[PDB]
């Protein structure tokens, strides 16, 4: 019961992650602004499948 | 006159990969720029992901 | 504390945010300044490009 | 001093 997203991703990889990009993650989730989210940045490469 | 070379250059750094991510951040990544053969690799997302 | 030290520091003078920074949005009147950007199988290349299309497209960087 | 030459009308990988 620790995974996100409907994927295998664990809520603390996806929190650090998160923190570490957009300084996102204590105040809920949310999509970043986009000028924040460059190419290499990490949500838009996330890709979850099932 | 002095050949003091102002370039130390060490193999520990990645410059490729440096400039790589600068270019990424300081403007827009998608637009393409012949001079330089500025043109991003990138897949097809309906190739990598079916 | 004077609450100052808490923040940031970018260069020796404290970076503090505007102070007319509290918050209002209600339905109509009011909206923010970073926006919304946004047969079949024939020709291809055009389209490949358009999809690299979506990543940052304007500004405010 | 220079106002005669004005027209008349950091970033390390992470920062967020």
């Amino acid at each position: 019961g620790y995974n996100v997203a409907q994927c295998n991703m664990t809520k603390d990889w996806f929190l650090v992650q998160m923190l570490a990009n957009y300084n996102i993650g204590y105040q809920g989730f949310y999509i970043p602004e986009s000028y924040k989210d460059r190419m290499y940045s990490f949500f838009r490469n996330f890709q979850p499948m099932s | 006159a002095s050949q003091l070379n102002a370039v130390v250059d060490l193999q520990d750094r990645n410059t490729e990969l440096s400039y790589q991510l600068l270019l990424d951040s300081i403007g827009d990544r998608t637009r393409y720029f012949s001079m330089w053969n500025q043109a991003v690799d990138s897949y097809d997302p309906d190739v990598r992901i079916i | 504390i004077n609450f100052a030290s808490l923040a940031p520091r970018h260069g020796s003078r404290p970076f503090m945010g505007n102070w007319q920074d509290i918050g209002t949005s209600n339905m109509s009147g009011g909206a923010f300044s970073w926006g919304s950007l946004w047969k079949a199988w024939n020709s291809s290349t055009g389209q490949m490009l358009r999809d690299k299309l979506k990543e940052q497209n304007f500004q405010q960087k």
